[PDB]
RNA sequence: CCCAUAUCCGCAGCAGGUCUCCAAGGUGAACAGCCUCUGGCAUGUUGGAACAAUGUAGGUAAGGGAAGUCGGCAAGCCGGAUCCGUAACUUCGGGAUAAGGAUUGGCUCUAAGGGCUGGCAGCCGACUUAGAACUGGUGCGGACCAGGGGAAUCCGACUGU
RNA sequence: UGCUUCUGGGUCGGGGUUUCGUACGUAGCAGAGCAGCUGCUGCGAUCUAUUGAAAGUCAGCCCUCGACACAAGGGUUUGU
């Protein structure tokens, strides 16, 4: 019910982010972002909690050469919360999911943003910690 | 809102100041400003920086 | 009391703030001369060659921030000049600038 | 041929011409529509932009992610010392619009206000309103005044008051007061005049015009920025680095036909210093000024029900480039137009405020008073000294 | 006498062209660049006040990293030296500084590397190399100087014009 | 925007704020070691105390009313 607020978008189309799940992918290459209507000359961009379409560049041979739905769980670009806190992570990370938001893997490495955690209960259950 | 303390200098951070840092290992740090943040990220020891709480406590300057 | 002498501190730093490197010390000499007219109301200001030397002592761009100077209003001896008086600006070396007031000097 | 890929035009054609405002003081283009059933009240006020800070508060927004939770919000501090009413002006509705009908000034007018009538106070003899003020001392002139007031009752339909600011209480260099007409909405026309006639030469605190949690409009002149190019003035795309003859330009300023440059194309010119009206700026706090009660100065106008520190709104070192706020102030959510020291016209809303955000009641938990002249990290000098310990100065 | 950002040729006191000799200290491999002494000059056919736009020449940018564009154009990364290490292919010469790593300050010492005289003794010495401790907020080829790299296709052997 | 209400702004000084990061000198039986004289004396990067020290801080930061002088001025026009 409660809607997520706008946050700074740090991951434009073309960003390679780490893969923080045990699927086998070592990184995720963003090719689009769900919900982006956009405008002329502007790259679609993503932030923690956003579902994106990505391809695996480094990882299991069976996982590559195809487009996966993924969700960004960490980003290096600091973003303001409504309690005034500017938070940023050591690295950019995502997890592969399906259309329904269920993790293709079964575990996550590293913390997950509270912004993405509250939006994806399937992702939250696998998070070791929440930032 | 509760006040934090800079993970480098020991100064306390009031709401709407500094940046919160979160490493891939799970530890979360708060920094009063970019002066403190840069020293922390360059792997400087606060105990060796004259103007920090950890330095003055190690050298008994207040005491 | 036309003939009078006072010792001033001039905050050169704020006078030349924002000026380009190759004009910083030339402009200080201009702000010192302009200061002299304001204080003594004399168009004929004469800046001593020691004060000029002091202002350039550190090159063209790192001019000293403060300089203590003495202003002495004197009678223009030549009757050919339209100006009856002139001001002589001399350098006053000081080991410190703290608490220096503007002082009356009586010869 | 048609442009290949669509794109919305840059800038609004509704704010043309992008010229320098002809007035320095924000002008109330439209006063709220008069409701005779309401009691007599004022509709505007003049404040000065002290500067910004940020506060903490607990939001009450059922169904929000920030319900029953704390949030940090920026606010603008607008100093609003009481205004002084000096004249009454009446208007008549005509088939050509309102026409100024009659103007009556007070018997006594302070030197802050008279400065407004002069381009050089130093060279003047201060003769303004010297022969007029005698109309209040002699019986014949008084009998002429209450005939003027009676005519304003018969004929006029809009009553305004001439209130000026009190610059001597502000920390600014300016001593010339800002004088504006404020419309008197409320009861009948007779009631408006008696209410206004009573207040000639009196002071009107801001708290009598506005109230807590009110949504108001701020009218002012934005920060001038001089001659600007299209890239900065109109926010158009920058041309490729290879462009010859410059790249901060609009490449095609028109088509061959019509053989003219249209008024809707971006061009270089003035940016800033534009008259603007911004609506729906909530009042987060109307702060009381400093009071000498029982020989002690009361200045804790930044303490809240949760922060009992005896501290004023002023941040350490004072408001940067403004000074010290020692009068009544209005704390408005968000930002407003203008530089520091800019005179701002506060006006009441022209709209009907029926929204959970408009009606929300504000309860400030914390007002930030750290220095804005650097990265201040202490709320009060006592807090600083207690943390730092004795210094070499002591 | 000039012999050249003003005495010569380019219409001129023109950022062009025009044959030579001598050649200090420091850093450094160095006639490199950077600073300086001898000698010389007065900023290059004007000055003052401002510091808008747009330029020309320099810089810096969070997160992303060619998504820009015909095309990585432009800029940027690399860069010295010591120690280690180094593939395909090859006409066995190369490729090659392939690729890829580590190190680098200051300070106080240690060891080795010589001549003259009369397996020893004494006196003179000139810069090097190597190792060790201590030390600074990990900064240290601190400015200057100073190769981005790899896998392939086409053409022409190469150097030269 | 300012230009005599013992008032005004100005300049200097001071205080506040803030930036950097702990000044020169001095002392040290702190200092890896080395040289000399019989424990002392020298060379020694660095360290510790003095010392959140020193230095800058409106030129478009804030407050003084401590010091100093200045300020009742000058020019051109305008009439129903
Ligand atoms: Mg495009
Ligand atoms: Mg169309
Ligand atoms: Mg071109
Ligand atoms: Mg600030
Ligand atoms: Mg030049
Ligand atoms: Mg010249
Ligand atoms: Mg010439
Ligand atoms: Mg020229
Ligand atoms: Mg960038
Ligand atoms: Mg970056
Ligand atoms: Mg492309
Ligand atoms: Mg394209
Ligand atoms: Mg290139
Ligand atoms: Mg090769
Ligand atoms: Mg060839």
């Amino acid at each position: 019910s409660g809607a997520k607020f706008r946050i700074s978008l740090g991951l434009p189309v073309g960003a390679v982010i780490n893969c923080a799940d045990n699927t086998g992918a070592k990184n995720l290459y963003i090719i689009s972002v769900k919900g982006i209507k956009g405008r002329l000359n502007r790259l679609p961009a993503a932030g923690v909690g956003d579902m994106v379409m990505a391809t695996v560049k480094k990882g299991k041979p069976e996982l590559r050469k195809k487009v996966h739905p993924a969700v960004v769980i960490r980003q290096r670009k600091s973003y303001r919360r409504k309690d005034g806190v500017f938070l940023y992570f050591e690295d950019n990370a995502g997890v592969i999911v399906n259309n329904k938001g269920e993790m293709k893997g079964s575990a996550i490495t590293g913390p997950v943003a509270k912004e993405c955690a509250d939006l994806w209960p399937r992702i939250a259950s696998n998070a070791g910690s929440i930032a | 809102m509760k006040v934090e303390l800079c993970s480098f200098s020991g100064y306390k951070i009031y709401p709407g100041h500094g940046r919160r840092y979160a490493r891939t290992d799970g530890k979360v740090f708060q920094f009063l400003n970019a002066k403190c943040e840069s020293a922390f990220l360059s792997k400087r020891n606060p105990r060796q920086i004259n103007w920090t709480v950890l330095y003055r406590r190690k050298h008994k300057k207040g005491q | 009391n036309e003939v009078v002498t006072r010792e001033y501190t001039i905050n050169i730093h704020k006078r030349i703030h924002g000026v380009g490197f190759k004009k910083r010390a030339p402009r200080a000499l201009k702000e010192i001369r302009k200061f002299a007219m304001k204080e003594m109301g004399t168009p004929d200001v004469r800046i001593d060659t020691r004060l000029n030397k002091a202002v350039w002592a550190k090159g063209i761009r790192n001019v000293p921030y403060r300089i203590r100077v003495r202003l002495s209003r004197k009678r223009n001896e030549d009757e050919d000049s339209p100006n009856k008086l002139y001001t002589l600006v001399t350098y006053v070396p000081v080991t410190t600038f703290k608490n220096l007031q503007t002082v009356n000097v009586d010869e | 041929s048609h442009r290949k890929f669509s794109a919305p035009r840059h800038g609004s054609l509704g704010f043309l011409p992008r010229k320098r405002s002809s007035r320095h003081r924000g002008k109330v283009k439209s006063f709220p529509k008069d409701d005779p059933s309401k009691p007599v009240h004022l509709t505007a006020f003049l404040g000065y932009k002290a500067g910004m800070t940020h506060i903490v508060r607990e939001v009450d927004r059922p169904g929000s992610k920030v319900n029953k939770k704390e949030v940090v919000e920026a606010v603008t501090i607008v100093e609003t010392p009481p205004m002084v009413v000096v004249g009454i002006v009446g208007y008549v509705e005509t088939p050509r619009g309102l026409r100024t009908f009659k103007t009556v000034f007070a018997e006594h007018i302070s030197d802050e206000c008279k400065r407004r009538f002069y381009k050089n106070w130093h060279k003047s003899k201060k003769k303004a309103f010297t022969k007029y003020c005698k109309k209040w001392q002699d019986d014949a002139g008084k009998r002429q005044l209450d005939k003027d007031f009676s005519s304003m009752k018969k004929y006029c339909q809009v009553i305004r008051v001439l209130a000026h600011t009190q610059m001597r209480l502000l920390p600014l260099r300016q001593k010339k007061a800002h004088l504006m007409e404020i419309q008197v909405n409320g009861g009948t026309v007779a009631e408006k005049l008696d209410w206004a006639r009573e207040r000639l030469e009196q002071q009107v605190p801001v708290s009598q015009v506005f109230g807590q949690d009110e949504m108001i409009d701020v009218i002012g002149v934005t920060k001038g920025k001089g001659y600007k190019g299209v890239t900065s003035r109109w926010h158009t795309k920058k041309l490729p680095r290879k462009t010859h003859r410059g790249l901060r330009k609009v490449a095609c300023i028109g088509a061959w036909h019509p053989a003219r440059v249209a008024f809707s194309v971006a061009r270089a010119g003035q940016k800033g210093y534009h008259h603007r009206t911004e609506i729906n700026k909530k009042i987060y706090k109307i702060g009381q000024g400093y009071l000498i009660k029982d020989g002690k100065l009361i200045k804790n106008n930044a303490s809240t029900d949760y922060d009992l520190s005896d501290k004023s709104i002023n941040p350490l070192g004072g408001f940067v480039h403004y000074g010290e706020v020692t009068n009544d102030f209005v704390m408005l959510k968000g930002c407003v137009v203008g530089t520091k020291k800019r005179v701002l016209t506060l006006r009441k809303s022209l709209l009907v405020q029926t929204k959970r955000r408009a009606l929300e009641k504000i309860d400030l938990k914390f007002i930030d008073t750290t220095s804005k002249f650097g990265h201040g990290r202490f709320q009060t000098v006592e807090e600083k000294k207690a943390f730092m310990g004795p210094l070499k100065k002591d």
